[PDB]
RNA sequence: CCGCCCGUCGCUCCUACCGAUUGAAAGAUAUGAUGAAUUGUUUGGACAAGAAAAAUUUUUUCUGGAAAAACCGUAAAUCCUAUCUUUUAAAGGAAGGAGAAGUCGUAACAAGGUUUCCGUAGGUGAACCUGCGGAAGGAUCAU
RNA sequence: AACCUGGUUGAUCUUGCCAGUAGUCAUAUGCUUGUCUCAAAGAUUAAGCCAUGCAAGUGAAAGUAUAUAUAUAUAUAUGUAGAAACUGCGAACGGCUCAUUAAAACAGUUAUAGUCUACUUGACAUUUAUAAGGAUAACUACGGAAAAGCUGUAGCUAAUACUUGCAUUAUCCUUUUGGAUAAGUAUUUGUUAGAAGGAAUUAUAACAAAGAAGUAACACGUAAAGUGUGUAUCAAUCGAGUUUCUGACCUAUCAGCUUUUGAUGUUAGGGUAUUGGCCUAACAUGGCUAUGACGGGUAACGGGGAAUUAGAGUUCGAUUCCGGAGAGGGAGCCUGAGAAAUAGCUACCACAUCUAAGGAAGGCAGCAGGCGCGUAAAUUACCCAAUUCUAAAGAAGAGAGGUAGUGACAAGAAAUAACAAUGCAAGGUUUGUAUUGGAAUGGUGGGAAUUUAAAACCUUCCCAGAGUAACAAUUGGAGGGCAAGUCUGGUGCCAGCAGCCGCGGUAAUUCCAGCUCCAAUAGCGUAUAUUAAAAUUGUUGCAGUUAAAACGCUCGUAGUUGAAUUUCAAAGAAUCAUUCUUUUUAAAAUCCGAUUUUGUUACUUUGAGUAAAUUAGAGUGUUCAAAGCAAACAGUUAAAGCAUUGUGUUUGAAUACUAUAGCAUGGAAUAACAAAAUUGAACAAGCU
RNA sequence: AAUAGAUCCGUAACUUCGGGAAAAGGAUUGGCUCUGAGGACAUUAAUGUUAACUCAGAACUGAAACGGACAAGGGGA
């Protein structure tokens, strides 16, 4: 399933031998949505217990520029790099952009030092209108497939903008 | 299937294993352990053809059920267990101790030693890894992993080590009187006090090492063992010293007689 | 699975083997010697040609050479040994100078006969 | 030289080639179609165990779940078309080679009686003849 | 041993091939065969089909033990064992065959800083307890069919099968000592710091979130405290997967191939134990090619290796070992660390078994053996004694493996006689030579010793056992090559022989025979393939006016080949008359009269990794040898060496090679490349 | 009777090299939600007024079926 009956550089056909053994493998993709927290294990060899998530809703979730994460939940994916499809299906994967909460963020900065470590930063005016919304975006980094959570990061700043831009010159 | 293979020709046998032809078919594999299968030998043949002790595997195996048999004052029942390159073996009842030294061939061969001198052991550190809580372990030729050596013992630097309390009592390092002992090279079996290390860009380092005789040779550093300072070598070598005597010459001393 | 006994030949056959001054040659010989069949009077030459190539070689070395000056003596020991000639001669010249008889002369078919025992080579043998 | 020899035509034998037969046979590659089995996911849903009530029975709840179905996925095997590879059936055709005192002719070897030869073109039963332009390997190294 | 001879002609010299010649571990086959050692053997074609029987199992301190049996003082405590069965490991090793395979496999050389890793070894760990809960075999009882290495319910028990769960440590302050602070291992995500390597986003440390799998609810008994089994992690082990750089046979009557069906690459993502078009989506039009791509063929597994060689080279390499593949053809899958496994399964295709007709089971390219094919290939034997593997690791297994049978595949040693005399021939009282007559030896028969898991073979001792040593050697020829016949008879262009030239019409040196001789001899012919011969493939090393062969001529790209020129030289010690060694002689930075580096590559010198077998070779008297890697040394029984009474010693299994590719390395020459004036520099002063 | 329009793909023998040829042989077109892309008019590299029918892939859908009627080659040796 890897790294065979594929065509040499030079385009050349390259006719098969070495009938496909085991520890090339290729597993079928699993595609992860939205639902309640179900996964199953996979036996990779040497015994490896894969975590496959089938179905995600909740993860760890970071606030890079206070250097923290916090626990809180997806509600809805809304673009990743890849095709579109994927994402008009409610997938999730290691790139994709999701919407996160707010709330819970909110109490951490009051807790911590209030208002409506390394303090005192600044933040950003978007990101407290978008807390105001209470509707904030963010990007999910880990690998559902492999490690079975999602664990995504808040996005910010220029990377941000990017982001909003190509979504809204613009439909 | 195509997994571990466990099994040895005896033709496929390494060189200084030393099978016959007529013998049999299968060598002895060792079984996993410290040392390399190529560079080590086990129990079997170090009992059988090195010691003249027995004359069939039935009988080898006859003798180590008995715990009468004894490695770095462990005792060890795996019958192909690949002693390693240097150690301490000990035979109980007959009160000797084995020590597994070169010959200037560049062979593997037992070496009389004393109690207090089998006492004595050294290990060549491979790699030092730090772990969990800034600590510090060496791992040796010897396939053991020592914590906690001294901070100036360094990748190349050995340590002598007390085999009963499994510690560290002496560093030597790898300085021109550094007197070392060649283990993979093919000038195998010539110890040597080192002349200079050529460094080069990236790959093996080759070091020139010089002989008693004022004969300078070099070998890659992955295969030298520094067994002792300038001043006397710390392991009692065998007959021959570890001094290559030519081949042209060996004639004539055979010869005479 | 295959027997590890290394086994090879003694004799080479002479090819052309119809010259006639050759082959009276090998009659005399074999006549004065009194041996059994011309196997024989071919793996003579094939020994006596194999350490004569054997000396060959080393005799393009040059002296002082290390290869030279240890062929040199470990081919003339085993010379000395059997006794090819005498003490006069050292030299790989002397020892690749050898013919065919005086290797014969080594075998004990005819030692006996040259010290006693049988009044002929055929009752030696 | 009463030498040597050429061709056509006769007879016998052998080999290869062309060959209609939508050639056939046989194999091997891409396409399309069908698609057994089967990984994974979804839908299940024989119960076997747990939570409740009465002093042998029942509803509801939560998991593990067997047959079975759908989906992408791996894909055996079969069939359509297209291509490549190997024999041969093949009526028959046209050759070549060999054997062989056969027939006719004089083609070349001498200036072979018409010097020989090339290329091209045409004619002729055949070797051959003829024209055009060349060569001497000519029968001339030479007013 | 770097080799030639016959054949074109009336005769000669050439070119030229045919034939001759020898080797083959290269096969078949004809004739013959007294011995011993040694031992190839269904590769060639059908990777065709298989009857049959076997080829993977495992318990010796240590998992479970009321099937049961036996012994210690009295139903009492221990035991010794233990069928079956649960559990654990292995069965993924090994053995076979070479279909497929043409930058594939392989080989050498790299990386994995892009990964996994069972058993073993060494270190070491984090968020009811005088010991917790179920789930079940074997087994009792009823059967089914013809059956499977088949099976249903009722009832029970365990274990090291399955499942829950019983502290404590480190850090900060007065500063031994009192308080306080804090508690997640791998793994994953976001933010900082950061002993080595060659380069880390390294080891590791800190912050914020998740976070499995554990840290023994287990069994045996060694110092005059231990072990097995099992558990989280790190490293090696035994390995494996990807992977760099280099190397391949013939073919152009294969020149342009790949790209919508991934082709070349980017991004993003899935998937893998991990990188990667491995896969998907978007994007870009790229990529290889006469230095031969893309195709085709191979009666092609590849490698070290084999034959042949003066050196070149040529051919072979299924086959002892290594790497790859497959188990009638594809494909899929669980298990397990490890299989896309076949004496594991599933489905199709082609065969094929039992059959009560319902239905079950199959893969000898494993070992013997059969059929089919073919020129061509062993016994349906014995044994784990030798080596080695599995296990719960001594006594059990292993068609692995060994031993034995057949075996003129090959290879090595070696019988079928010698001796005194007359007579004869030669010769100056010597050699050879139809007779007597006796010594000695085997083969052979037997008994024994020895030998082997058992027997036989080998060897040693004793009796019969050779005179035509009746205990009898053959194969191919006798024209030339090419040794041995115009010796004798039959035939007579017939029969025949003859690798080539040739012989055969009455005198056949060639046919058919007899005698003899010749070459080799327990071996010699025949056929095919291959090597040298062949300087008839020619790099060394061919030929081209007329023998074959200069394109009709010229241009011209790829290719091949290419003027000269850059640092000379001088002085001193040692052998034989020379040869050999040493020192310096401009300019730039380095050391306070002096300390020292001053283009790239090819090439060339040395080294490090250079599997074993095989190759040449060392040493070694298997009776020599093929061998093999041993053995030798004094010892009618003791001396020395040494140990503060006894303890053997010396040893050997080296060496070169393991490309041409890669790493380091000395390097004056020879070659190329750049720097060199449509302007380019160095130094000094000053400016930013 | 069998398709037969259009678009995209593919197209042999033979040949007078022009053809054969609509060769042969395939796929799509249905329905809708879509989307996107390809001219003239003006200001000191950019932003405003105003007129196409050609392509494309993701959906879902509807009775796995569509040039929906009309109109419109059967091919091959």
């Amino acid at each position: 399933r890897d790294g065979r009956h594929k065509l040499r550089l030079t385009g050349g056909k390259k006719k098969i031998h070495k009938k496909k053994r085991k520890y090339e493998l290729g597993r079928p993709p699993s595609n992860t949505k939205l639902g309640s927290r179900q996964v199953h294990v996979v036996r990779g060899r040497g015994r490896n217990y894969k975590y496959r998530a089938i179905k995600l809703d909740s993860g760890s979730f970071s606030w890079p520029t206070f250097g923290i994460s916090k626990n809180t939940r997806i509600i809805d994916v809304v673009y990743n790099a890849s095709n579109n499809e994927l994402v008009r299906t409610k997938t999730l994967v290691k790139n994709c952009i999701v919407v996160i909460d707010s709330h819970p963020f909110t109490t951490w900065y009051e807790n911590t030092f209030g208002t409506t470590i390394g303090k005192s930063k600044n933040i950003d005016p978007l990101l407290l209108e978008q807390f105001k919304q209470g509707r904030v975006l963010a990007c999910i980094s880990s690998r559902p497939g492999q490690c079975g959570k999602a664990d995504g990061y808040i996005i910010e700043g220029d990377e941000l903008l990017f982001y909003k831009r190509k979504m809204d010159k613009r439909n | 299937g195509k997994g571990i293979k466990k099994h040895l020709k005896r033709v496929n046998a390494p060189s200084h294993w030393m099978l016959n032809k007529m013998g049999g078919q299968y060598a002895p594999k060792t079984s996993s352990g410290p040392h390399k299968l190529l560079e080590s030998i086990p129990l079997v043949i170090l009992l059988r053809n090195r010691l003249k002790y027995a004359l069939t595997f039935d009988e080898v195996k006859m003798i180590l059920i008995q715990k009468i048999v004894k490695v770095d004052n462990k005792v060890r029942t795996d019958c192909t267990f690949p002693v390693g390159l240097m150690d301490v073996i000990h035979i109980t009842k007959s009160n000797e101790y084995f020590r597994l030294l070169y010959d200037i061939k560049g062979r593997f061969v037992p070496h009389r030693i004393t109690n207090e001198e089998s006492k004595y052991k050294l290990c060549k550190v491979k790699k030092i890894l730090l772990r969990k809580g800034r600590l510090s372990i060496a791992v040796t030729h010897d396939g053991r992993s020592i914590p906690y050596i001294h901070p100036d013992v360094k990748v190349n630097d050995t340590v002598r080590l007390d085999l009963e309390t499994g510690k560290v009592l002496e560093h030597l390092k790898f300085q021109v009187g550094s007197l070392v002992m060649v283990t993979a090279g093919h000038s195998v079996g010539r110890v040597g006090v080192i002349s200079s290390i050529d460094k080069n860009m990236g790959t093996y380092d080759i070091i020139h090492v010089k002989d008693s005789r004022n004969k300078v040779f070099a070998t890659r550093l992955s295969n030298v063992f520094v067994i002792g300072d300038n001043t006397k070598p710390y392991i009692s070598l065998p007959r021959e010293k570890g001094i290559k005597l030519d081949i042209i010459e060996e004639r004539r001393n055979r010869l005479k007689a | 699975p295959k027997s590890y006994r290394n086994y090879s030949k003694t004799a080479r056959n002479p090819k052309r083997p119809f010259e006639k001054e050759r082959l009276d040659q090998e009659l005399k010989l074999i006549g004065e010697y009194g041996l059994k069949n011309k196997r024989e009077i071919w793996r003579v030459q094939y020994l006596l040609a194999k350490i004569r190539s054997a000396a060959r070689y080393l005799l393009t070395l040059d002296e002082k050479s290390s290869k030279r000056i240890f062929q040199g003596e470990a081919l003339l020991r085993r010379m000395v040994r059997q006794g090819l000639l005498g003490e006069n001669e050292e030299k790989l010249d002397y020892v690749l100078g050898l013919t065919l008889p005086k290797l014969l002369e080594r075998r004990l078919q005819t030692k006996v006969f040259k010290l006693g025992l049988a009044k002929s080579v055929h009752h030696a043998r």
